[PDB]
Formats: structure tokens, C-alpha cells, sequence
């Protein structure tokens, strides 16, 4: 046995905000962190 | 994405292999119920006081 | 009405790169880069004892 | 953003007697008689408790019946947002009764073999099989009743979603039932409108409306991420629309079983009639329009009243919905109120 205790944690939350809503209506599709996933694709071709 | 080994002799010849795959989320719903007697209602609203 | 479909994550993989000078097996041999072997027929080693 | 004609919107954009009620009564003291002289999860928990607040701050146009059955017959998923579910009661009488109420010259053993055979084709334990869908009757009698391939298009729907065996076995049961004076009615009463199924494996928990209006249910575009809502007759083959001649009145919706007694060998006809006549007038118009009286007893049809469509106009006929690959004349009925009614056929 090692420690009878340990250092766990709480909850992680996903929400549709800003340009997720706007793609969940007029489209009906959503992607986790479309903000960064979206702007890493825009950065990517701006060099 | 998977690795290779370059190898000699009468062997076929390696090519990198990339496997792409999606999975789907398994939807359930957990549910529980409680309940109020008919007396409790109307006592709590303030109806019978 | 609202309904939608979501992509709940992407997960990629990192190819490890094994060097072979970072290994155990590198002990049991001597390595030299000889760029002209393409151009050589017989290579030899003398060994007097 | 505010009108010119203000009095019409304060009522539109939106009691004091109950306030005045407690005022004289409750405010008054010692009466009567007289003496002279935790971002999202936390938010969710709080809201559920609160919801219990408002719903417990107050307190009828809706009724839900809920039941668990198998998917052998019926099947909620194949069906949709607006659908007729008919109950089926007591499989125990595999023609036990066939013994009685069956006239002589009748091999009352037909049902027991037809029906027991149905079971072999498709035991008692965790659940029982109730809930026949409207659909599943249209296909079973499709080749039986009068229009074919508008009718068979419904049959293609069920074989590809809900088995032709069960349809054929169940059709053999309908033939055997209409044979021996145990009818499809005196079985199969109306159950509801199919709000939400919640199925598992071979099991289904079907919520459906005992009575009240349909359109006001889970609503949305569709109930859950499925499609819209409607009480679509499912047949351009069913939806016999009476009132060939008519004046505005609330249309009415009935459920009729028409039979063949050796004219066609125990025909089963099942469809819906939509016209403004109060059941005491439907028996008359059912006497007409029908030559199925073949004695060849005299009990040709049996009808119960499903409810009202308190607007004449929504009677859309659409051979346009997909319940899988198959396409069916589908007639859409816009707005319906369910009055379960009772089964009346004496003759």
C-alpha cells in the first residue's frame, strides 16, 4: 500500500459559445474549441 | 500513424501507414423519481393553513 | 427547433524516433559513414596475429 | 416594440379576485361570529431544485399514458412523431373463447393454431407484447382491403423497418379472428399518439397521449432529433375523407374496421373517417357507402371515435415521408384533439 489518501480533482465543462452557437444554428454542427481549432487553420495559411 | 523498418533482401518494401478512424458517442439517460403525497401539496403552497 | 451534431475531439499520435546510437546494440559494432562504398568492390581487413 | 392601440396588447402580450378572495376571507382575523360593542453542473442542480420551486408554486389539455412492450409487433422507431398506436389485449384466449361465441360450422381451432403459430413465428416474463401500431395494420390488411401498391407501399415500409412473416402471421390471425366471431375490435382499442419510445434491445417504453391535443407535446421541429410532428394517416389508402360535400365544422376522426364474410373470405379493412357527423349520424353514413354486408350473421363494421380536429383544413395528403428507404402516401392531419371514445358496432 502506499498512501491511504491521494490528490484527485473536480469537473471539466464543454459549452457552445459565440461561434459555436452560430454554427449550431443556421448549420446544426459543432466542434470542440472551434475558436482555436478555427484560428489555428487561419494562422496556418497566413504563415 | 505507424512506423517502419527499412529492411534488406528479398522482402517486399515498407510504406508508412496511417489509420484514421472516428467513433460515435453512446447515449443513455439515467433517471430517478421522488413524489409528494396529496397532503403535502397544498400544505406547502399555503393552501391549507 | 435546435438540434445539432458535434465533433467531441481529435486525437493524434507521435511517431517515436529511435536513433540506434542511443541503444544497447550499438556497443557490439563499430560504425563509420563511408559515402563511396557505392564505388567500391572489395574492401578488406588485415589481422596479423 | 409598443403599439398605437395599447389596450389590445396588454391582454395580448400577457387572479385579482383570488387576491381579493384572501383579502376579505384570510386577512380578516378571528371571523366569524361577533361580539357586541460548478459552472454547468452546479447550475443544473440548482435549476432542477428551482424547477421544483416554480412547479410547486402553482397547481387539462394533455394526458400521457406510458407503457412497456416488445418490438415484435408495433415498433416505435420505425414510426414517428404523430402516430396511432392501438392496444392489443389478452393473448391468453388463443381461441379459448373460440369454444363459445363461435357459430357451428366453424373450426374454432383455427385461432389457436393461427395465433400460437404466430408466437412460434415471432413465453411470458419480463414484458408482454401490447401496442399494435396503426402502420402494422395497414400493411397486414394491405392486400386484403381495396387499394393495392399505395397500400403495398406501406407494406414495403414495415418489411424494411419494423418482418413479412409477422405481417403474414398477423394477417392469418386477422383472417382467423374475423372468421370465428372474435373480431379485431373487441381487441385493439386506441392507445394514443406516440410521444416518446425510449427503447432498449427488444424492449420499448412507449409514452403516448391518452388524450388531449397532439401538436402541443414535445413539439419542436420534431420530437427529439427525429422529424416534425403530425398525425399522418399513412395511407392515401386510409384517410377515407368523408364530407365529399361539406360546410365548415370541426372535422371528426373515427376508426373503422370493415370486414368480408365469405364475400372475400373474412376481409379486414382498417381506415379512418374524417367528416363532421356526431357518432349518432356515422352509423347511418356507414350503412351507405358500404356493400360489405355480406351474410354470404350481420355485423359488418365496428367504430370508435378517436377525437376532433377542431379545424377542417389541415387535411394534407402526402405520399411523401421516409420511414427508411420506403415512401408512403402520407396524409398529414394538422391539429388533433383525442377523445378516446368507445367501440360501437351492433350491426
Amino acid at each position: 500500500e502506499d498512501t491511504e489518501a491521494d490528490v484527485p480533482v473536480t469537473y471539466g465543462e464543454m459549452v457552445l459559445n459565440g461561434a459555436n452557437l452560430v454554427t449550431a444554428l443556421v448549420m446544426g454542427k459543432a466542434v470542440r474549441s472551434l475558436d482555436d481549432v478555427g484560428r489555428h487553420l487561419l494562422d496556418m495559411q497566413e504563415e | 500513424h505507424q512506423p517502419l523498418i527499412a529492411r534488406d533482401g528479398p522482402h517486399p518494401v515498407e510504406q508508412p501507414v496511417h489509420n484514421y478512424m472516428t467513433k460515435v458517442i453512446d447515449r443513455r439517460a439515467l433517471n430517478a423519481a421522488f413524489s409528494l403525497a396529496t397532503e403535502a401539496i397544498a400544505l406547502l403552497t399555503g393552501e391549507a393553513l | 427547433d435546435v438540434e445539432f451534431d458535434a465533433l467531441l475531439g481529435s486525437y493524434c499520435n507521435t511517431l517515436s524516433l529511435v536513433r540506434f546510437l542511443e541503444l544497447g546494440l550499438s556497443v557490439a559494432c563499430v560504425c563509420t559513414k563511408f559515402p563511396e562504398l557505392a564505388y567500391m568492390n572489395e574492401g578488406r581487413v588485415q589481422f596479423e596475429v | 416594440t409598443k403599439p398605437l392601440p395599447t389596450a389590445p396588447m396588454a391582454w395580448a402580450e400577457s387572479s385579482p379576485r383570488e387576491l381579493a378572495g384572501h383579502a376579505p376571507l384570510r386577512r380578516v382575523l378571528r371571523p366569524p361570529i361577533a361580539r357586541r360593542d460548478t459552472r454547468a453542473t452546479r447550475d443544473d442542480t440548482e435549476q432542477a431544485v428551482d424547477k421544483i420551486l416554480r412547479g410547486a408554486r402553482r397547481a387539462p389539455r394533455y394526458h400521457l399514458t406510458r407503457q412497456v412492450t416488445l418490438t415484435d409487433l408495433c415498433q416505435p422507431n420505425a414510426e414517428r412523431a404523430g402516430a396511432l398506436l392501438l392496444a392489443l389485449r389478452h393473448p391468453t384466449d388463443l381461441p379459448h373463447l373460440a369454444r363459445h361465441r363461435a357459430p357451428p360450422g366453424r373450426q374454432t381451432e383455427r385461432l389457436a393454431e393461427a395465433w400460437g403459430q404466430l408466437l412460434e413465428a415471432s413465453e411470458s416474463g419480463c414484458a408482454r407484447a401490447g401496442l399494435v401500431s396503426f402502420n402494422f395494420l395497414v400493411a397486414a390488411c394491405t392486400a386484403a382491403y381495396d387499394a393495392r401498391d399505395a397500400a403495398e407501399a406501406v407494406r414495403a415500409h414495415i418489411t424494411t423497418n419494423y418482418a413479412g412473416a409477422r405481417l403474414d402471421r398477423f394477417s392469418e390471425c386477422l383472417r382467423a379472428m374475423v372468421h370465428t366471431h372474435v373480431f379485431p375490435h373487441e381487441v385493439m382499442r386506441f392507445f394514443g399518439g406516440l410521444v416518446s419510445w425510449v427503447t432498449q434491445d427488444e424492449l420499448a417504453s412507449v409514452t403516448a397521449v391518452c388524450s388531449g391535443p397532439q401538436e402541443a407535446t414535445h413539439t419542436g421541429h420534431p420530437g427529439r432529433p427525429c422529424s416534425a410532428v403530425t398525425i399522418p394517416a399513412c395511407a392515401f389508402v386510409d384517410l377515407d375523407a368523408e364530407l365529399c360535400l361539406g360546410g365548415p365544422g370541426a372535422a371528426f376522426l373515427y376508426l373503422v374496421f370493415t370486414y368480408r364474410q365469405c364475400r372475400d373470405q373474412e376481409l379486414c379493412c382498417v381506415y379512418v373517417v374524417k367528416s363532421q357527423l356526431p357518432p349518432r349520424g356515422l352509423e347511418a353514413a356507414l350503412e351507405r357507402l358500404f356493400g360489405r354486408l355480406r351474410i354470404t350473421t350481420c355485423t359488418y363494421a365496428a367504430f370508435a371515435e378517436l377525437g376532433v380536429m377542431p379545424d377542417d383544413s389541415p387535411r394534407c395528403l402526402h405520399r411523401t415521408e421516409r420511414f427508411g428507404a420506403v415512401g408512403v402516401p402520407v396524409v398529414i392531419l394538422e391539429g388533433v384533439v383525442w377523445r378516446p371514445g368507445g367501440w360501437r358496432a351492433c350491426a
